[PDB]
Order: structure tokens, then C-alpha cells, then sequence
């Protein structure tokens, strides 16, 4: 099985610096061209760079955006591919995704987020969403607001409950920190026997927060 | 650079249908390399690529039957002979045989189905919320396909005018379903300030607005 698991992304100052790193695994690493893809939801995907095989000389290429900047590397022995991004910009965000050429066809990774911006990393704070009192269904949830750089995580019950669940898309606010919603529908049968509990997970923050959500 | 026009840019179409995605590569370097060796992919929100075919016609191990790709020139046609419920996704074509590699602008096909009207759902601001020096009430809707909905924001019957953000999710993979949320966001004074709280949901599978209210304090 092909795999590709890119590593190293984060947050980073306008004008830092971030090495990515691609783990492979399912082929020979060493008889096939690589390359790193980013995308970003204004711009959509965009090449970065690709290198050569060492019979080649390690031939290296760069998108004329990131020539002087970004460097490509590879290390046969260790079945990785790295990316230095240096002297880091605002339209350098978005997620990095790893690939390796087949000539045939290409295959990629997940992908790793690159945030680049001049903000401090800020933890949410989870609110509850009480429900009401639509007849026999009833609808709770958690408001995790202000928060800093994406993404943030929510499950409920510790992944106990996903059926009806709706977690919706983080929007930026006017104060540049992210807020996000998510809620699910539940039977009012069981509003006062059943306990709902939303584990919220913002990773770059390390704010791991449960907060159960009782009817007021 | 080896520009690429896809069209359409957007699309919905029901379970069953045929769809024909088109890119046109560039003319200017149709005689500088030739014609290229197209690749089609689809991308679901938040993960990565999925390869469908390869140098045009070629379909790549895996992908079902449904999927085919055409191609003569400089004009290239990616075609779902029936459409699938899981086939919403982003759709584009990539040219990764000479630099710089290039990909197409995408097409994001959505499902078809029947007109289904929102539940509603209204949420006062937390107790331990607004003790921090602001308020945000919620308004829900949950599971509808016109996703083009309305909710307008009312406190006193005083129409809200910049003071609530939107935010939808993706299509359901279940039912084809859209969820809606606005947040209404106003300072504690505010909130305080007036007592009743209520959103008006204009919609296409509702005959009268629906409004959902609350008065501050039970």
C-alpha cells in the first residue's frame, strides 16, 4: 500500500522558517521523482517543487513564487522527502500536500496545514448550547469560540455518539479568531437521563476541554 | 505556463444522471509540447486527491466503471455515466508531464433531490458566556435541500442589518441534506438591553417564514 504522511506543519511568523517532512512506504523510494503540491481555497492547487532521482543529479525544479525560498531535498535511506520553506509569506498558507510521479500517474498524501500569520496561538472557550423545550427531537450542542489558527476537533460522548451529529465549518470573526459550532439531534426522552458531552480538541493549543451540556 | 479552462465550474445533478466535465488545455503550447497526457482527479472536503484516470483515456486501478475519459486535440471530457451518492466531490484535471505542472479550475458537483424544509432551532447565549463581556445567540437549521436559504435576525421586530455570520455544512453523505447555523453576535449590554431574540427563516420547502423565539430570562 502507497502511503505518503507529511509532517511539520504549523503556525510560523511572517518571515520564518518550516521544514516539511514526507514519510513513504509501499514502494521503492528511490526509483520514482517526488514533488510537494499546496493548495489554498482562493488560489486552489498550485505546484511547489519536485526533485530528481540521484541518477539524474538530484535534479530540483521550483514554482517561480518560491525560487530563492523553499528548498527540496530527499533522503533515499530514510524514505523521506523534506521541504525548507524559508522566509515564510501570506500566500505560502495552505495545506502542503506530498507526492511521488509513477510517470503514469502520481499519488498523494493527506496533506499538512501551513499557517502563516502574525497572531499568538489562542485556546477556545467552550459554551453549551441548551436545548429547548420539535416535539420528541431535541437539538444541543457546543459553541467553541475564539480560537487560533485552525482546526479544532469535536466529538461527543468520546466518539460515543456520531449519529445526527453536525459539526459546521470554523468562520473567521471580526477580531481575526476563528469560531466554530457543532450540535447534534437527539430524543427529548432522554434530555434528563442521558448525559451529552462534547470533547472539543484544539490541537495547536493543546486545549483538550469537555464540557457537558445540560438543560437549563 | 500551461493554463487550463475547466468547464462548468459548478453542477447539480441527480442520482442516475450524466455528467461531462470539460478542461481545454492551452493553445499556446499545443505546438510547444504537443498535445498533453491529461489526469483527472476528485477531491472530497479535507482530504486528498483521488486519481480517477490517467493520460486521458487510461482509468486507474480502482476507480469504478462509471468514471471515463475522452479526448481529441486540445478538448478533454471526464463523463459519470450515472451519477453516484457519493460522487459529490470537487472534480478537476491535472498536466503533470511538463513544467510548470498546472491544474484546472474545478467543479464542484452537488446531489439532487427533493425540496426538504428545515427544522429550527434558537439557543441563548451560556451563563458562563457572558460573564466574560459578550453574547452570541445561534439559530439552527438542519437538513434541507434548497441550500439557498434566508434567516433574518429580529430583536423587538428590529431587523438586523451586519451583526450575524453564516456558516453551512457540506452536503450530508446520508441524505444529501444541508445544516445551517447563524451567530448572532452582540455585546453583554446589548443582550440585556432587550429581552426577545427570534430568527426568521424564509426557505423554499416552507409556505410561511418560520420564526423561532425566545425571551431573555426563561
Amino acid at each position: 500500500e502507497v502511503q505518503l504522511v507529511e509532517s511539520g506543519g504549523g503556525l510560523v511568523q511572517p518571515g520564518g522558517s518550516l521544514r516539511l517532512s514526507c514519510a513513504a512506504s509501499g514502494f521503492t523510494f528511490s526509483n520514482y521523482w517526488m514533488s510537494w503540491v499546496r493548495q489554498s481555497p482562493e488560489k486552489g492547487l498550485e505546484w511547489v517543487s519536485e526533485i530528481r532521482l540521484r541518477s539524474d543529479n538530484y535534479a530540483t525544479h521550483y514554482a517561480e513564487s518560491v525560487k530563492g525560498r523553499f528548498t527540496i531535498s530527499r533522503d533515499n535511506s530514510k524514505n523521506t522527502l523534506y521541504l525548507q520553506m524559508n522566509s515564510l509569506r501570506a500566500e505560502d498558507t495552505g495545506i502542503y500536500y506530498c507526492r511521488t510521479y509513477f510517470y503514469s500517474f502520481s499519488y498523494w498524501g493527506q496533506g499538512t496545514l501551513v499557517t502563516v500569520s502574525s497572531a499568538s496561538t489562542k485556546g477556545p472557550s467552550v459554551f453549551p448550547l441548551a436545548p429547548s423545550s420539535s416535539g420528541g427531537t431535541a437539538a444541543l450542542g457546543c459553541l467553541v469560540k475564539d480560537y487560533f489558527p485552525e482546526p479544532v476537533t469535536v466529538s461527543w460522548n468520546s466518539g460515543a455518539l456520531t449519529s445526527g451529529v453536525h459539526t459546521f465549518p470554523a468562520v473567521l470573526q471580526s477580531s481575526g479568531l476563528y469560531s466554530l459550532s457543532s450540535v447534534v439531534t437527539v430524543p427529548s426522552s432522554s434530555l434528563g437521563t442521558q448525559t451529552y458531552i462534547c470533547n472539543v480538541n484544539h490541537k495547536p493549543s493543546n486545549t483538550k476541554v469537555d464540557k457537558r451540556v445540560e438543560p437549563k | 505556463e500551461l493554463q487550463m479552462t475547466q468547464s462548468p465550474s459548478s453542477l447539480s445533478a441527480s442520482v442516475g444522471d450524466r455528467v461531462t466535465i470539460t478542461c481545454r488545455s492551452s493553445q499556446s503550447l499545443l505546438h510547444t509540447y504537443g498535445s498533453p497526457y491529461l489526469n483527472w482527479y476528485l477531491q472530497k472536503p479535507g482530504q486528498s486527491p483521488k486519481l480517477l484516470i490517467y493520460k486521458v483515456s487510461n482509468r486507474f486501478s480502482g476507480v469504478p466503471s462509471r468514471f471515463s475519459g475522452s479526448g481529441s486535440g486540445t478538448d478533454f471530457t471526464l463523463t459519470i455515466s450515472s451519477l453516484q451518492p457519493e460522487d459529490f466531490a470537487v472534480y478537476f484535471c491535472s498536466q503533470g508531464t511538463h513544467l510548470p505542472y498546472t491544474f484546472g479550475g474545478g467543479t464542484k458537483v452537488e446531489i439532487k433531490r427533493t425540496v426538504a424544509a428545515p427544522s429550527v432551532f434558537i439557543f441563548p447565549p451560556s451563563d458562563e458566556q457572558l460573564k466574560s463581556g459578550t453574547a452570541s445567540v445561534v439559530c439552527l437549521l438542519n437538513n434541507f435541500y434548497p441550500r439557498e436559504a434566508k434567516v433574518q435576525w429580529k430583536v423587538d421586530n428590529a431587523l438586523q442589518s451586519g451583526n450575524s455570520q453564516e456558516s453551512v455544512t457540506e452536503q450530508d453523505s446520508k441524505d444529501s441534506t444541508y445544516s445551517l447555523s447563524s451567530t448572532l453576535t452582540l455585546s453583554k449590554a446589548d443582550y440585556e438591553k432587550h429581552k426577545v431574540y427570534a430568527c426568521e427563516v424564509t426557505h423554499q420547502g416552507l409556505s410561511s417564514p418560520v420564526t423561532k423565539s425566545f425571551n431573555r430570562g426563561e
